[PDB]
């Protein structure tokens, strides 16, 4: 009784809700997005800057 | 000033000491650094760099 679009929509919605609820610690840590956007090369060894002194 | 008591105070305002303290501002405190492309790519990274400087 489920068509393909509803399958995709319900699956994505449930994944998002469940991951965002039962993960309190991952939400407290800072989120970083690297501009590299590599493709299936284990990404890269992304070298992240640290605050200057 | 010393205690000034009585109706007549002749030549008692004069002679009081006025003392000063000196401050030397000197030279400014600088934070001289380079702004790179990753700092200027968006507002948040630039704010992070400027926050680190300040």
């Amino acid at each position: 009784a489920l068509n393909e679009g509803q399958i995709v929509t319900l699956a994505v919605d449930e994944i998002i809700e469940t991951i965002s609820a039962i993960t309190p610690m991952a939400q407290k840590a800072k989120k970083y997005t690297p501009p590299a956007a590599s493709m299936q090369r284990s990404s890269n060894t992304i070298w992240m800057p640290v605050e200057q002194e | 000033s010393p205690t000034q008591e009585g109706w007549d105070l002749t030549d008692k305002a004069t002679g009081l000491l006025e003392l000063n303290v000196a401050v030397n501002m000197g030279e400014p405190d600088n934070d001289f650094f380079q702004l790179r492309a990753d700092d200027l790519r968006d507002e948040t990274a630039y704010r992070r760099r400027i926050q680190s400087a300040a």
